[PDB]
Protein backbone atom coordinates (compact mmCIF):
# COMPACT_ATOMS: atom_id res chain seq x y z
CA UNK A 1 0.00 0.00 0.00
CA UNK A 2 2.78 2.45 0.51
CA UNK A 3 4.82 1.58 -2.53
CA UNK A 4 1.78 1.93 -4.74
CA UNK A 5 0.84 5.56 -2.76
CA UNK A 6 4.29 6.18 -3.32
CA UNK A 7 4.77 5.33 -7.44
CA UNK A 8 0.97 7.13 -7.70
CA UNK A 9 2.71 10.43 -6.45
CA UNK A 10 5.42 9.30 -8.83
CA UNK A 11 2.63 9.27 -12.07
CA UNK A 12 2.02 12.96 -10.61
CA UNK A 13 5.14 14.24 -10.70
CA UNK A 14 5.90 12.72 -14.38
CA UNK A 15 2.50 13.84 -15.66
CA UNK A 16 2.75 17.66 -14.40
CA UNK A 17 6.31 17.24 -16.18
CA UNK A 18 5.19 16.39 -19.23
CA UNK A 19 1.99 17.50 -20.28
CA UNK A 20 1.02 21.13 -21.07
CA UNK A 21 -2.70 21.04 -20.47
CA UNK A 22 -3.09 19.82 -17.16
CA UNK A 23 -3.47 23.05 -15.39
CA UNK A 24 -5.94 24.14 -18.63
CA UNK A 25 -8.51 25.07 -15.38
CA UNK A 26 -5.84 27.85 -14.08
CA UNK A 27 -4.80 28.40 -17.23
CA UNK A 28 -8.42 29.69 -18.94
CA UNK A 29 -9.02 32.08 -16.03
CA UNK A 30 -5.76 33.86 -16.67
CA UNK A 31 -6.57 34.12 -20.44
CA UNK A 32 -9.72 35.30 -19.50
CA UNK A 33 -8.94 38.17 -17.40
CA UNK A 34 -5.91 39.18 -19.62
CA UNK A 35 -8.40 38.76 -22.75
CA UNK A 36 -10.86 41.25 -20.62
CA UNK A 37 -8.27 43.78 -20.56
CA UNK A 38 -6.78 43.27 -23.60
CA UNK A 39 -9.63 44.04 -25.24
CA UNK A 40 -10.82 47.09 -22.78
CA UNK A 41 -7.02 49.03 -23.87
CA UNK A 42 -8.14 48.05 -28.00
CA UNK A 43 -11.67 49.50 -27.48
CA UNK A 44 -10.50 53.10 -26.66
CA UNK A 45 -8.76 52.97 -30.33
CA UNK A 46 -12.54 53.54 -31.45
CA UNK A 47 -14.21 56.41 -32.52
CA UNK A 48 -17.89 55.62 -31.67
CA UNK B 1 12.92 62.83 -18.23
CA UNK B 2 10.38 64.83 -16.34
CA UNK B 3 6.53 65.53 -16.42
CA UNK B 4 5.77 68.17 -19.09
CA UNK B 5 2.89 69.47 -20.95
CA UNK B 6 4.16 68.77 -24.71
CA UNK B 7 3.11 69.53 -28.14
CA UNK B 8 4.55 68.18 -30.94
CA UNK B 9 3.85 69.56 -34.29
CA UNK B 10 0.33 70.33 -33.27
CA UNK B 11 0.03 67.02 -30.99
CA UNK B 12 -0.89 68.11 -27.43
CA UNK B 13 -0.10 65.83 -24.74
CA UNK B 14 1.16 65.15 -21.53
CA UNK B 15 3.83 63.07 -19.91
CA UNK B 16 7.79 62.03 -19.68
CA UNK B 17 9.98 62.62 -22.79
CA UNK B 18 12.63 59.85 -23.15
CA UNK B 19 15.45 58.50 -24.85
CA UNK B 20 14.44 55.34 -27.52
CA UNK B 21 16.11 52.66 -29.57
CA UNK B 22 13.09 52.97 -32.03
CA UNK B 23 13.65 53.48 -35.60
CA UNK B 24 10.93 55.01 -37.46
CA UNK B 25 11.28 55.30 -41.42
CA UNK B 26 11.75 58.80 -43.00
CA UNK B 27 7.89 58.90 -44.00
CA UNK B 28 7.20 58.45 -40.37
CA UNK B 29 6.53 61.26 -37.59
CA UNK B 30 4.54 59.64 -34.71
CA UNK B 31 4.41 56.19 -32.96
CA UNK B 32 1.24 54.51 -31.55
CA UNK B 33 0.11 52.34 -28.64
CA UNK B 34 -2.36 49.48 -29.36
CA UNK B 35 -5.08 52.10 -27.80
CA UNK B 36 -4.21 54.63 -30.96
CA UNK B 37 -2.62 57.21 -28.21
CA UNK B 38 0.90 58.36 -29.49
CA UNK B 39 3.42 57.07 -27.54
CA UNK B 40 6.20 57.99 -29.68
CA UNK B 41 7.29 61.04 -31.53
CA UNK B 42 10.41 62.16 -34.09
CA UNK B 43 11.02 65.61 -32.55
CA UNK B 44 11.09 68.28 -35.80
CA UNK B 45 14.11 69.98 -35.08
CA UNK B 46 16.62 67.58 -34.00
CA UNK B 47 15.72 64.24 -35.79
CA UNK B 48 16.00 61.45 -32.64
Amino acid sequence: IANQFNSAIGKIQDSLSSTASALGKLQDVVNQNAQALNTLVKQLSSNF
Amino acid sequence: NKCVNFNFNGLTGTGVLTESNKKFLPFQQFGRDIADTTDAVRDPQTLE
